[PDB]
């Protein structure tokens, strides 16, 4: 029966919400580029 | 015996000998969790030697 009873109280109803959005969004490009040439000629004059 | 008067909205009932109460104690817990992940990664190389 528990500790007490109820000398004077209200009735009626209780409505709660609680709600929660976390949304995260991460996009990330790395580009890289290397070009490179050698070139060398000898001759003389044949060769 | 009993015949005591016990109603739940208009509908009045007869309580068994053996129970001491049924009453309309009413209540509800709704519980809602999404959870969506996404990952991409992505690699490419082109190379060349002439
Ligand atoms: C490797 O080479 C290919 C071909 O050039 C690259 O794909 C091309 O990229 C160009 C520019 O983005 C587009 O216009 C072409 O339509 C693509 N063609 C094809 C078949 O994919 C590719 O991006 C290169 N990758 C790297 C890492 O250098």
């Amino acid at each position: 029966y528990g500790t007490h009873y109820l000398q004077s109280g209200s009735l009626g109803g209780e409505y709660r919400v609680l709600f929660y959005v976390d949304s995260e969004k991460l996009k990330q490009n790395d580009f890289n580029s290397v070009e490179e040439k050698k070139c060398k000629s000898s001759g003389w004059h044949k060769f | 015996g009993g015949c005591s008067p016990h109603y739940i909205l208009n509908t009045r009932f007869r309580k068994p000998y053996n129970v001491e109460s049924y009453t309309p104690q009413t209540q509800g817990k709704y519980e809602f969790i999404l959870k969506e992940y996404e990952s991409y990664s992505d690699f490419e190389r082109n190379v060349t030697e002439k």
